[PDB]
């Protein structure tokens, strides 16, 4: 997260890690037992780290949880980055306390000009190439497909959608992918890609979540 | 010897960090850098030894 600030400690229950000798990725908790994220941060195995704040500080609230299941939607294009969403079944369910817990999926599309969250322990740029320990935030604005589309000729699918600044400045980073972009406290996004990190006329491009919701209940459901 | 080697590290636009090897020229050996899971360019490797196998001495 560039040109955010430090995320209030115990505040975003929902925010996970996905880690393989390192953490690579973010994600979110949307069930016991679910976790969403984006279909570029998948690798064959993945353990799922809950309730960090400081990813090298633990504090005692924190969870190590394998996944279980990891499930790339179906239509994932890795070359145009269409349809990046991911689902995570954890092998077991998350102890669910003040440090860990569940957030909404949408229940209407994201709304332009709605003030969103975005969270992660991506780059910073804060000193050249700054990866933090401790989780960022960032408040940002949904922007409307045509500002999306204007920022990004030629690439912004259905499944996509621009949060952040066209004044650059602020922006989701490297090391954020998977993470949530929540907007009224329902996961709207997912972190996947943009042009650089916080350039002008170059927003940070997310997975619409309202989206899948229909195959994130069908997928969760056929692995009970 | 191949010209690819001799690019400049491609991050590329997605938002993970993934640790990979690059050939540095100026260095003669690979170095690490943070690769953002998707498009790779050539010069991006998964180990030091793949990578001054396909590099090395360019
Ligand atoms: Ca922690």
């Amino acid at each position: 997260i560039v040109g955010g600030y430090t995320c209030e400690e115990n505040s975003l229950p929902y925010q996970v890690s996905l880690n393989s000798g390192y953490h690579f990725c973010g994600g979110s908790l949307i069930s016991e037992q679910w976790v969403v994220s984006a279909a570029h941060c998948y690798k064959t195995r993945i353990q799922v780290r809950l309730g960090e704040h400081n990813i090298k500080v633990l504090e005692g609230n924190e969870q190590f949880i394998n996944a279980a299941k990891i499930i790339r939607h179906p239509k994932y294009n890795r070359d145009t980055l269409d349809n990046d969403i991911m689902l995570i079944k954890l092998s077991s369910p998350a102890v669910i306390n003040a440090r860990v817990s569940t957030i909404s999926l949408p229940t209407a599309p994201p709304a332009a000009g709605t003030e969103c969250l975005i969270s992660g322990w991506g780059n910073t740029l804060s000193f050249g190439a700054d990866y933090p320990d401790e989780l960022k935030c960032l408040d940002a604005p949904v922007l409307t497909q045509a500002e999306c589309k204007a920022s990004y000729p030629g690439k912004i699918t259905n499944s996509m959608f621009c949060v952040g600044f066209l004044e650059g400045g602020k922006d989701s980073c490297q090391r954020d992918a998977g993470g949530p972009v929540v907007c009224n406290g329902q996961l709207q996004g997912v972190v996947s890609w943009g042009h650089g990190c916080a350039w002008k006329n170059r927003p940070g491009v997310y997975t619409k979540v309202y989206n899948y919701v229909d195959w994130i209940k069908d997928t969760i459901a056929a692995n009970s | 010897r191949p010209d690819f080697c001799l690019e400049p590290p491609y991050t590329g636009p997605c938002k993970a960090r993934i640790i990979r090897y690059f050939y540095n020229a100026k260095a003669g050996l690979c170095q690490t850098f943070v690769y953002g899971g998707c498009r790779a360019k050539r010069n991006n490797f998964k180990s030091a030894e793949d990578c001054m196998r396909t590099c090395g001495g360019a």
